RNA sequence: CAUUGGUGAGCAGCGAAGGAUUUGGUGGAUUACUAGCUAAUAGCAAUCUAUUUCAAAGAAUUCAAACUUGGGGGAAUGCCUUGUUGA
């Protein structure tokens, strides 16, 4: 299918999910492949979860996390069609969000749900992470991104971003600036910390399909 | 030559006729324009497809062809026609009486150049349109300047300028004011072709012999020379990926790859196209790939790449060869015998005189493949043996089909040329079958046939006689003895009962075939030349040698119709699908359509070139014809699969409606005495007898949940006298005692609008209305026609007003126009007489 | 239910019934299925039912 | 005797799509399987295209002349076929997945959604024969972001709208002279765009969303630019919109919702005129006809098709069908009602002419394995999976009995005698045949003997003997009336699968398992011939198969057969895709006839696609439900491996091709076979093939008019019957007269009797001259009357044909005049009133 | 006497400048042919940017929202719903 990347955080190995069940998992400077799954369900999006030796792939209901050779560990339960994938790293969290429209963190290396939130405004269109700060910013149909955060059940902030559903957001590293991107093509620059717009774009030629905000603050957008 | 039948459709199995194609970037990505005589087809330069086709015929061949963006101009006897996704979208005639050979267009201009040399120049009439249409200038070569003018270019960066390759020299002229800026000096050979390089300034020409010229044109000197000694020149392409080879394209078919860094030869490609139609004639490197497309008159087109090298970094001294890529063809001689295989008109064996069968495809044109020769390896442990240099089968003379065991045993018998045996071939596989049939009398098969099921085939000789041999195991079965002189024709019905053969002593003689007896032998007077038989209604044609078709029927064995009116002799022809006409095709160029029951020609088609094979398709949508000249199957549509035919004799003009469309209306009313019912359809009646019960039975289950404020005349506002129209015209008919116009509207109401009116008559003390109304159905069942709906209404008048009546009865007016109800309808009680009778007799008479 | 389907159906049926069931008396037009045809006419309940 | 066409498809009303009226209101065409069918809903008239398409339709819109016909598939490979004569014009595959065709209400050009284009092409002319690309295109526009889903054109066909599932509308000109008149774009949807429609003169738009929400655009000031005057909201709990129309002279909105639901709206003001509940699943399509009044909905889920009359509330009909899910058929006694019995539990009896069911009987609980009539038209016994075999009356529609078992067995098949006053049912479970008697519901008998369940009964009507066959590899021929109950086996070389008895009562023919059709003789027992089949027989390839289907032993034997009415022909069918038609004394196929080309079902092609498998498996075997976008398509409830039971998604594997019951037509010259698309009857014209009978030189058609035209009115009937053309016949048929029709019908030839009854058949059930044709009959059956009575078997079709004219057409005229009559005579000789 | 079991040495017969098994690679077919890209009524294809921004239009369920859970007992603390104290 259409393909999906997924660098690992170090910086090696790299993991590509198709959308019919090509999934595999490689090293890419070596040319040396790790392992290649050919499960037929609609994968979404898959991530590492801390090494190269473990990783988790959406499917078409569950979750799936393999090892570092495509053995099947577990089979995710409670995370019930996710169409986004996100680890974050300090904390062990693998975090999925749905299309049910429900949040769920889960760590995994005890193996213990921790929360299980409920984001209210519907199936989630996009989803990113504060790195330096951990916490969810998952965006909206409304045209809102709201920030959550495990240990409460109420979003920690509400933010009407677009006219119209949120494609995509990315955030900083300096855990400072948000870009995000609508589909009533547009597209917005917002300081995250003091919570104000800094500077938008109202007419893009056609919607922002993606937006990557880079090690560097280089911002691309698709 | 227009007919009243068939109209011409395309014509399959032609690729290129030798005209140099043309090619034309669109974007990133390439097409390959070739000129079939007087068409010219598009193909997918990637993976040869036939994107496009030209949408009609123009009137001679083409001369000339070139290509642009989205743009064809393809020059033919006079004019340039420029066309777009194939449909023309300008004409362009050049003001003079003779033929246009080469064409180039650059910038502003096109640039035609006739044959008595002389450039015509048509200019855009501003450079926000899109091909040129203003007639310019038109620049001359007087014979002092150059000889004959051999090709037109032009190269790079050159503003506003032309350079003519005549035969002696290379001109160059300033087109917009046309003033002869230069001449070259004069080249002591003839320039053949000429073609630009990826390098500025240069031309590389091509003189007759082996020698390629790189001329450079604005010092005017020559900067190198080749020379291949002994060859003609047909073709130059330089390499432009980055590598700088050049690929020389003799008119032997050899293609000569020289690589001009290293002044070396890389390769020659031999007998890539044939020496006698033409070698190679045009060879052009796609700009910016490795990939060589080539193309010659045998009507083949051929693609050549070339892989990387071997060495790591040695690189461009180790060069690989350059191998074959993929490639079109089509048959180089025109072709001999064609048949359908397939009944969903799919795809057509054809045999063709260069020995060769393909299989061509109707849908699409890349599934068309040619039937390989590969022969199995014998069954007995031996060695078959033949001449270790292979050549082709002899021509396939006759050739006969079936698809019942497809998949399981062979299915084609062919029957070739000066040879005395019959060859199975498959259809699944696509290649020689297993088997090959003899006559076992020293006779050269002159035909053969397959049973329907798919076992048997015979192969009736030159000497008489007849094998019969099965398919699975070719193994010899019968053999019988009737003719003495050749068999021409053989035949088997389809419930493996008759079988037929007629031989050129004039004997059509039938056998009984399960059994093994002899069942007649009709004498006809000439010799017979072609048997067609038709099989789901046993009759057959045989094509006599006196210029006559006689029908017989296979099964009362006995003449059943001749067709004169030809005037050389029959080449061949057909039955149609469904039994009904023949098309027979003939040597005075004309093909004919006879219509069977009327035994007589129903249509003619004079041909320019004759034909020689006419076959219907079996699903009868087409005609495929195939003529004497020109390497084609020419395909024709029928209109009497989508209109009316008329069927009258026409041959003494050219060379009752009911009958004449064979269609029959039915009559309204056959005698006076006898009813009728009325026409229309038939739960009329019964719709308008239990017309209330239906629609209780059709209403919804519960009650539809509606809003309360409803603006209460909707059916009026949906937006976009004293008496009612039926009453009126019933009042009238009672004036004038007649109720034509009334019974006129009751037949054409509806049951709604009938029921409303039958309730809706008056019903108070002079009963005028309920006596008016008996009166005009007593009138309609005098009448006699619609018993029916007469009755009915009757019917619905008891039930609606059969209270006031039956009350009110024996109030005069009533009585007596009841009585006159009742004197009609008692003379019409024969009815259900007969009705009981019949049934009474017809269920003892299927009961006993 | 599921477990017939599971099994694709050869099982082995219920052991037995009867209960009793009332019916109207409706004419047949009004008993079959809505199209502008019809079929059949005679009333539902028989004469010795009446 | 052996040419026969695709007639019609009984037994399916609707599969998917998209449904149409006609131009002028009166037929409706709705795609079945891969083929459009023409309802004629004024006139009763049914019939379904000859062509297929290679996958499921999609798309369909009729010309406004009622000339061309568009039909795309999915994967835009559309057909266009001429209307009037029934003959395919020209393919042409837009490569996408398309997703609307409006003709232009003028009829020039058509334009056509795909992907995220609009292409606009010109139509050809139907007038013009036929070429190699007739299609000219006009534009294809590039606003949408992602797919279109609706397109309307103007009603001066000059602006059209679309939507998109980019939440938006635009409007396109067809003139770059008025592209400023339309550049404009719609906005604010929140979910989809459904449609988009004008008003009735094009000053507003109205714009219906997925979400439930329509709001209405009007040109107008606070220059000025097409503001959202209103907006109104249907208020569902979680029912979506899934289709919505707008027949703008009535302003009329009706939207289908996806629970069930349908509203019928007003719309410049919103209020809500009706709403109704069609079923419980989705309405998939939405149409309505012209002049604003029959409503066409229909839903694929169950596949049922539904026309409303929004007037009087009132369906002018309400029908559904049955894919995939038919275990049988059975005529009619009478060619003209067939029976099927479905997987469901129902029993449908659906007319022929007009393909609509009359009757549905719903008293089974599983799924019901043999329907058959009695030699009556009454009684109907139909065998189910249940336990028990139900007696049906048919006048009154009543289970008048039950049989049911001893310890409840699943019954699978079903005989019964002609005098219909015992039946025999076996079963796969306990190969003992059941004898239950009709009267006292009891069970005569167990006649037991098998080892080995039963796979066939039937009752030779002549002798009356049973003779049944079970997968013991044996028949045997039962005698069970009167004082004998004696019993003969015999054994066939394998394993008997289906039985058919001749007419006559002396052979059974029967269908085995290593694939012959073996006829053996009753009275004797011995085998006077065999036919070998294996190979005529066309088995497929499954997706999920890896051994190639010259191995597949799938489906290499016929489990059906029946013989004619004649005596002569057997069709049987089977398990694959193709039917297969022979003769019974030459032993020699006549035809073979395939079911489906529908590569959206699994046994269909020959040879599947290496550019299909890969590495990873197949290619048309991944799961796609995730790509669906919607709770239901993505649920998928499947109980693992359960081969041929319960719903259609209660199994996670393609439908198979496959006859599951042949039989021929007890009157005409047809046959029909219930399989997985539905109800395949394929029947006969002599009026298009010249099948002559012992021709001569002198017999032309212009030699008979004229032996008419000096009235030798014998000769030319008879010049006629040897031509054997059908306008001829009926020709001199209507011009002898009254007074002759005696002489003649007494000096006929015997050759031409059988055929003179075939014609008066055929013109007979639908024609006027009542007279004419009943003085024929008269004579007919009075002056050869004993000969027809000794060849009994010949006639029998030719005969019944008469018959069914005379009790169906003829009769109810002679009792409604009867009626007539004697309310005349009781109003006008009763007492008076008061 | 068989062998319907191997492994070989030899004929008859077939037999045109050789024959017989095995295997890698690419091309074409496998569904019925209307050309490439983009911001698309047109331009590009040697190039989209030094007019690529404006104006207009565009903001319900004031939160319908897991139709998405293997069975049985439960739930400190979570979560959730209903009440409540103080601001």
């Amino acid at each position: 299918g259409p393909y999906h990347i997924k660098y690992a955080k170090n910086g090696t190995h790299l993991l590509i999910t198709g959308r019919k069940g090509h999934v595999a998992s490689m090293d890419w400077r070596k040319g040396q492949l790790r392992a290649e799954l050919f499960l037929n369900e609609t994968c979404h999006s898959a991530t590492y979860l801390q090494n190269e030796q473990y990783f988790a792939v959406a499917q078409k209901k569950y979750t799936f996390i393999y090892d570092h050779e495509g053995t099947e560990l577990h089979r995710l339960k409670q995370h019930i069609e996710a169409r986004h994938l996100d680890f974050l790293p300090y904390h062990y969290l693998l975090v999925t969000a749905g299309e049910t429209g429900w949040l769920k963190y889960h760590d995994v290396s005890t193996g213990q749900l921790v929360s299980e939130l409920r984001t209210k405004a519907g199936p989630t269109m996009a989803m990113a992470q504060n790195p330096w700060n951990a916490v969810m910013h998952l965006g909206h149909s409304n045209g809102t991104v709201s920030l959550w955060s495990p240990s409460m059940p109420e979003p920690l902030v509400k933010l009407l971003s677009a006219r119209g559903p949120v494609n995509s957001i990315a955030i900083d590293r300096s855990g400072y600036y948000m870009a995000t991107t609508g589909a009533d093509r547009s597209m917005k620059i917002w300081d995250i910390r003091n919570f104000k717009q800094l500077h938008s774009v109202e007419s893009l030629p056609t919607p922002g399909t993606n937006v990557s905000i880079s090690d560097t603050g280089l911002l691309a957008l698709s | 030559k227009n007919s009243k039948i068939f109209s011409p459709f395309r014509i399959i199995g032609n690729v290129s006729n030798g005209v140099p194609f043309a090619t034309g970037t669109l974007g990133s990505t390439f097409y390959i324009v070739t000129c079939v005589g007087k068409t010219f087809q598009i193909y997918d330069a990637n993976t040869l497809h036939l994107l496009f086709v030209s949408e009609k015929e123009t009137p001679s061949s083409i001369v000339a062809l070139s290509a642009h963006f989205h743009y064809v101009y393809a020059a033919y006897e006079n004019k340039v026609g420029i066309y777009k996704r194939g449909i023309e979208e300008h004409l362009l005639e050049l003001e003079t009486d003779a033929n246009v050979e080469h064409l180039c267009i650059f910038g502003d201009y096109l640039c035609a150049s006739t044959d008595d040399n002389s450039i015509f120049i048509y200019k855009k009439s501003d450079p926000q349109d899109k091909y040129p249409s203003e007639f310019y200038t038109k620049l001359t070569v007087t014979e002092i300047q150059g000889g004959e003018i051999v090709s037109l270019q032009h190269l790079a960066t050159y503003l506003n300028k032309l350079t003519v390759v005549t035969k002696s020299n290379v001109l160059l002229f300033n087109v917009r004011t046309g003033k002869l800026v230069f001449t070259s000096n004069e080249f002591p050979d003839q320039i053949t072709t000429a073609e630009p390089a990826p390098v500025l300034d240069i031309i590389a020409l091509g003189t007759v012999t082996g020698e390629v010229i790189m001329f450079n044109m604005r010092k005017g000197k020559r900067i190198r020379t080749i020379k291949i000694p002994q060859s003609r020149i047909s073709s130059l392409s330089f390499r432009t990926d980055g590598s700088s080879h050049l690929s020389v394209g003799t008119s032997s078919g050899d293609l000569i790859f020289y690589d001009l860094d290293r002044r070396s030869r890389i390769h020659v490609l031999k007998n890539i196209h044939r020496e006698s139609y033409g070698g190679v004639t045009q060879a052009t490197f796609l700009n910016g790939q490795p990939i060589i497309v080539t193309s010659g008159g045998d009507n083949s087109l051929k693609e050549y790449v070339f892989d990387p090298s071997l060495s790591q970094g040695s690189g461009d001294v180790v060069v690989q060869p350059p191998r074959y890529l993929r490639s079109r063809g089509g048959h180089s001689q025109p072709p001999s015998y064609i048949a359908f295989a397939d009944s969903q008109s799919h795809f057509m064996l054809s045999a063709s005189k260069d020995r060769s069968l393909w299989s061509f495809s109707l849908r699409k044109d890349a599934q068309s493949q040619e039937m390989s020769q590969r022969l199995h390896k014998k069954q007995d442990g031996g060695r078959v043996g033949g001449s270790t240099i292979k050549s082709k089968f002899p021509e396939i003379v006759a050739l006969a089909i079936e698809n019942a065991r497809i998949g399981e045993w062979e299915n084609i018998i062919t029957a070739h040329k000066d040879e005395k045996f019959a060859r199975t071939w498959d259809m699944r596989n696509k290649r020689v079958g297993r088997w090959t049939f003899d006559t076992t009398d020293d006779g050269f098969v002159k035909s053969v046939a397959m049973s329907q099921c798919g076992n048997f085939g015979f192969i009736g000789s030159s000497n008489g006689s007849i094998t019969i041999y099965n398919m699975q195991s070719g193994i010899l079965r019968k053999k019988y003895k009737l003719h003495k002189r050749a068999v021409t024709g053989i035949s088997l019905d389809g419930m493996n009962r008759k079988m037929v053969s007629c031989g050129l002593d004039g004997i059509v003689g039938f056998y009984d075939f399960n059994k093994s007896t002899l069942l007649g032998k009709l004498k006809l007077d000439a010799p017979i030349t072609a048997m067609v038989y038709h099989r789901s209604s046993d009759l057959f044609a045989l094509a006599l040698d006196d210029l006559s078709i006689v029908v017989i029927d296979a099964v009362t064995q006995r003449v059943v119709r001749q067709l004169w009116g030809h005037s050389n002799r029959i080449t061949a022809f057909d039955f149609s699908p469904e039994g009904r006409w023949i098309v027979s095709a003939s040597l005075d160029s004309t093909i004919r359509t006879w219509d069977l029951p009327t035994g007589g020609c129903i249509d003619g088609i004079i041909v320019d070139n004759v034909a020689t094979n006419v076959k219907f398709s079996p699903n009868g949508d087409l005609l495929a014809t195939t003529h004497v000249t020109g390497n084609g199957i020419c395909i024709w549509t029928n209109r009497a699969q989508f209109k009316t035919v008329s069927t009258r004799t026409i041959d003494e003009s050219e060379f009752l409606n009911d009958i004449d469309f064979n269609t029959y209306t039915s009559l309204e009313q056959i005698d006076k005495e006898l009813l009728t019912l009325s026409i229309g359809p038939r739960s009329k009646m019964n719709t308008l007898l239990h017309l209330d019960v239906i629609r209780k039975r059709s209403k919804p289950k519960e009650a539809p949940k509606k809003s309360e404020k409803l603006p209460f005349f909707l059916q009026l506002s949906g937006e976009k006298g004293f008496e009612s129209h039926f009453t009126k015209q019933l009042r009238e008919g009672s004036q004038s005692k007649d109720y034509s116009s009334l019974l006129a509207t009751l037949i054409n109401f509806s049951p709604a609008a009938v029921d409303l009116e039958i309730r809706s008559l008056n019903s108070f003390e002079p009963f005028d209305e309920i006596v008016w109304f008996i009166d005009a159905l007593t009138q309609g069942l005098k009448s006699n026609k619609n018993f029916e709906l007469y009755e009915t209404f009757m019917s619905l008048l008891f039930k609606a007003h059969g209270d006031v009546i039956h009350a009110n009865n024996k109030n005069q007016d009533i009585a007596s126009a009841l009585q006159n109800w009742e004197d009609v309808h008692k003379k019409e009680d024969r009815l259900d007489d007969l009705v009981k009778f019949c049934m009474g007799v017809a269920a003892f008479v299927t009961t006993a | 239910y599921k477990l017939d389907v599971l099994s694709s159906v050869h099982f082995v049926p219920k052991p037995a019934s009867t209960s009793l069931e009332i019916r109207v008396e409706t004419p047949t037009i009004s008993m079959e299925d809505a199209q502008p045809l019809y079929m059949s006419n005679a009333s539902s309940l028989a004469p010795q039912e009446i | 005797k052996s040419d026969f066409k695709f007639s019609n498809l009984l037994g399916t009303v609707y599969r998917q799509g998209n449904i149409t009226f006609s131009d002028d209101g009166k037929q409706l065409l709705s795609p079945v399987g891969n083929r459009v069918s023409v309802f004629d809903l004024i006139n009763n008239k049914s019939f379904t295209f000859e062509y297929e398409h290679r996958k499921n339709i999609a798309a369909i819109d009729l010309n406004k002349q009622g000339t061309l016909l568009i039909s795309i598939d999915e994967d835009g490979r559309a057909i266009l076929v001429n209307f009037k004569a029934r003959n395919v014009l020209h393919h042409f595959n837009f490569k996408e997945k398309c997703s609307a065709v409006k003709f232009s209400p003028d009829g020039r050009l058509f334009a056509l959604a795909s992907g995220r284009f609009l292409q606009i092409w010109k139509t050809p002319d139907v007038n013009k024969d036929r070429q190699f690309a007739p299609f000219v295109r006009h534009r294809v526009h590039a606003g949408h972001f992602q797919d279109i889903t609706s397109l309307t054109w103007s009603q001066d066909s000059r602006f059209i709208l679309t939507t998109s599932k980019d939440l938006s509308a635009k409007i396109w000109s067809v003139d770059s002279e008025e592209k400023n008149l339309a550049a404009t774009t719609f906005n604010g949807h929140r979910d989809y765009v459904m449609g988009a429609f004008f008003s009735h003169d094009q000053e507003k738009i109205y714009t219906v969303s997925k979400d439930g929400a329509v709001f209405v655009w009007e040109f107008t000031k606070r220059k000025y630019s097409w503001r959202i005057t209103k907006k109104h909201f249907f208020y569902a709990n979680q029912a979506k919109v899934k289709c919505v129309t707008f027949h703008p002279a009535t302003r009329l909105l009706a939207v289908g919702f996806t629970s069930g639901e349908f509203r019928l709206y007003d719309l410049p003001d919103f209020t809500l005129i009706q709403q109704l509940s069609m079923g419980q699943n989705p309405v998939n399509t939405v149409s309505v006809n012209q002049t604003g009044e029959w409503l066409a909905f229909g839903s694929s889920k169950l596949g049922q098709l539904l026309v409303y009359e929004w007037q009087s509330e009132s369906y002018i009909l309400k029908q559904q069908g049955h894919f995939d899910s038919t275990n049988s058929l059975a005529y009619s006694p009478d060619g003209s009602r067939v029976v099927t019995a479905s997987e469901d539990g129902k029993i449908k009896v659906w007319d022929i002419t007009s393909g609509f069911c009359l009757a549905t009987f719903e008293e089974h609980t599983s799924s019901v394995t043999a329907v058959q009539f009695a030699k009556r038209g009454q009684v109907m016994f139909s065998s189910s999976l249940d336990g028990t075999v139900r007696a049906w009356d048919l006048i009154r529609y009543r289970n008048f009995r039950t049989f049911t078992g001893t310890e409840r067995i699943q019954f699978n098949c079903l005989a019964v005698d002609p005098s219909g006053e015992v039946v025999c049912a076996g079963s796969l479970d306990n190969f003992d045949i059941h004898v239950w008697s009709v009267q006292t519901g009891q069970l005569l008998d167990a006649l037991s003997g098998h080892e080995g369940p039963v796979s066939c009964l039937s009752f030779s009507q002549e002798n009356s003997v049973l003779a049944s066959a079970s997968w013991d590899k044996t028949i045997r021929i039962w005698s069970i009336f009167g004082r004998s109950q004696q019993v003969e086996p015999i054994e066939v070389y394998s394993d008997v699968l289906a039985l058919s008895m001749r007419p006559d009562g002396k052979e059974v023919a029967v269908s085995t398992l290593k694939g012959q059709i073996s006829i053996f003789n009753i009275e004797d027992a011995k085998q006077v011939g065999n036919i070998d089949c294996r190979k005529d027989i066309i088995s497929g390839r499954f997706n999920q198969d890896r051994f190639t289907a010259k191995n597949s032993e799938r489906s290499k034997f016929f489990t059906t057969i029946h013989y004619s009415f004649d005596g002569m022909a057997i069709v049987a069918g089977g398990n694959n895709n193709s039917i297969c038609l022979y003769d019974v004394p030459n032993e020699v196929l006549l035809k073979r006839f395939i079911v489906s080309r529908n590569m959206a079902l699994n046994g269909t092609l020959e040879f599947l696609n290496s550019k299909k498998m890969t590495e990873a498996g197949s290619l048309d075997l991944i799961d796609d439900a995730g790509e669906n976008s919607d709770l239901e398509d993505r649920i998928d409830n499947s109980l693992p491996g359960s081969q041929r039971g319960g719903d259609l998604s209660t199994r996670k594997m393609r439908p198979e091709v496959r006859v599951t019951s042949v039989q021929f037509s007890p009157t005409a010259n047809a046959f029909a076979a219930a399989s997985t698309e539905g109800l395949l009857i394929y029947s006969t014209n002599d009026t298009i093939l010249f099948d002559p009978f012992d021709l001569d030189v002198d017999v032309t058609p212009h030699s008979t008019v004229e032996a008419l035209r000096e009235k030798q009115f014998l000769n030319a009937l008879v010049m006629a019957f040897r031509l054997n053309e059908e306008y001829l016949i009926n020709k001199v048929y209507e011009a002898i007269p009254i007074k002759e029709i005696p002489l003649v019908a007494s000096n006929i030839p015997a050759i031409y009797l059988p055929r003179i009854l075939k014609f008066i058949g055929d013109f007979a059930i639908e024609s006027q001259h009542i007279e004419f044709n009943l003085i024929w009959i008269k004579a007919l059956l009075s002056a050869s009357g004993g000969y027809i009575n000794e060849h009994k078997y010949l006639f029998s079709t030719a005969m019944r044909s008469i018959q069914r004219f005379i009790v169906r057409v003829a009769k109810e005229v002679v009792n409604t005049t009867t009626d007539n009559k004697y309310t005349y005579r009781f109003l006008v000789s009763t007492d008076g009133s008061m």
